[PDB]
């Protein structure tokens, strides 16, 4: 559910979501990394857990629609950058 | 945009994920190589429409533009398939789809402060040489 | 100025020049103030009172002797001077409100009123309305929204790409 940019997870949020005590989140995240379900890193000073998730998940039609519009934004950005580069380098393009 | 070959193979499996199995056609990576004689023939044939070998800035910028165009085409194809899946015209694979999800997870995530500082350092280090 | 070589010069000439200097100072056209002041011969810069008063007030405003300006407001030699002195006081008040704006990161109503020289809290409230200074939770006007630290987080990306493409253009151009 994270916006894929604020991938850092606060320890309080994980404690509330999983109903695990403050100190249990460390072990829970460690197990998640160990079994092979997440490929991130864990920080204790800030009590935030770095998230880099490789294990995929099944999708839903609404999830597919969200992914589709996000990819539409991505492709529009790519097209805009390509057009800018092409127009700015017309002489050198050849 | 793309190679002119697409090698396919026949695969019979049980599909694991409780779905009917069929002959289908599994895909295998394809690439166009050559041997010495064929290479010599190709070089002779395309000696009048061949770009100079060496990274001339013109060819580098043109290649980068070509790569942007290829990325745009691939993204458009993926978006069209996603639209078809959402509208139901094509089935939700339940596989490969999460491969696209993994792709979307592997995004660079630029604008991180540490990465921004490092990239500015690299850009300045290159600009001093320039 | 053009016809000094024949036409006579009256003390009214000093008075009008001083009034013009005061007007320019009040309208914050300091550059035009000095441009005009250069015209007057250096002898009357300090001798004539009518031009010395605007010059003195501008000099006081230069070094932030704002209390000096307010106290010396009584050196006005003419009522026409007093009108533009009131206008200049308003301009100095605006500049002081800024001064609290840009330099300070936070302020307080009790001290802000003294800084801006308001004898009634209603005037400071009017400034909060006219200039829209965001009040603070502890009655501390907040200016943090002014300075900010933009552009230090996102790489321009596109602009530097344009610059590098310009480099490549200037390189591969036949000319």
């Amino acid at each position: 559910t994270r916006p894929a940019n604020h991938r850092q997870l606060t320890f309080e949020e994980i404690a509330k979501s999983a109903k695990i005590t403050v100190n249990e989140v460390e072990l829970l995240v460690m197990k998640a990394l160990s079994v092979g379900l997440v490929k991130g890193s864990i920080d204790e000073v800030d009590k935030r857990v770095h998230m880099t998730w490789v294990q995929p998940r099944v999708l839903d039609l609404q999830q597919i629609k969200g992914m589709k519009d996000r990819l539409e934004f991505w492709c529009t950005d790519v097209k805009s950058m390509e057009m800018l580069v092409e127009h700015q380098a017309h002489d050198i393009l050849t | 945009l793309g190679l002119p070959t697409e090698a396919y193979i026949s695969v019979e499996e049980v599909h694991d994920d409780g779905t009917p199995t069929s002959k289908t056609f599994e895909h295998v990576t394809s690439e166009i190589g050559a041997e010495e004689a064929e290479e010599v023939g190709v070089e002779h044939l395309l000696r009048d429409i061949k770009d100079t070998t060496v990274g001339t800035l013109s060819q580098r910028i043109t290649n980068q533009v070509h790569g942007l165009k290829g990325l745009n085409s691939k993204l458009l194809d993926i978006r069209s398939y996603l639209e078809k899946v959402a509208t139901g015209k094509l089935p939700i694979n339940h596989q490969i789809i999460y491969q696209l999800q993994d792709v979307f997870n592997l995004l660079p995530d630029v604008s991180l402060q540490e990465f921004v500082k490092a990239f500015y350092l690299k850009t300045n280090d290159q600009m001093v040489v320039v | 100025f053009d016809y000094k070589e024949q036409l006579p010069e009256s003390a009214y000439m000093h008075q009008l020049l001083g009034l013009n200097l005061l007007f320019l100072l009040s309208q914050n056209r300091v550059a035009e103030f000095h441009t005009e002041l250069e015209r007057l011969p250096a002898k009357d810069i300090q001798t004539n009172v009518y031009i010395k008063h605007p010059v003195s007030l501008e000099q006081y405003l230069m070094e932030g002797s704002y209390n000096k300006v307010f106290l010396a407001k009584g050196n006005i030699p003419a009522e026409s001077y007093t009108f533009f002195i009131d206008i200049l006081l308003d301009t100095i008040r605006d500049e002081i409100a800024g001064c609290i704006e840009k330099a300070y990161e936070k302020i307080l109503f009790t001290e802000a009123t003294r800084i801006l020289f308001f004898n009634t809290p209603k005037k400071m409230t009017d400034y909060a309305k006219k200039r829209g200074w965001v009040l603070g939770p502890n009655n501390y006007y907040s200016f943090a929204s002014q300075q900010q630290k933009p552009e230090d987080t996102t790489i321009p990306s596109t602009e530097l790409a344009k610059q590098v493409i310009e480099y490549a253009r200037q390189l591969e151009m036949i000319v």
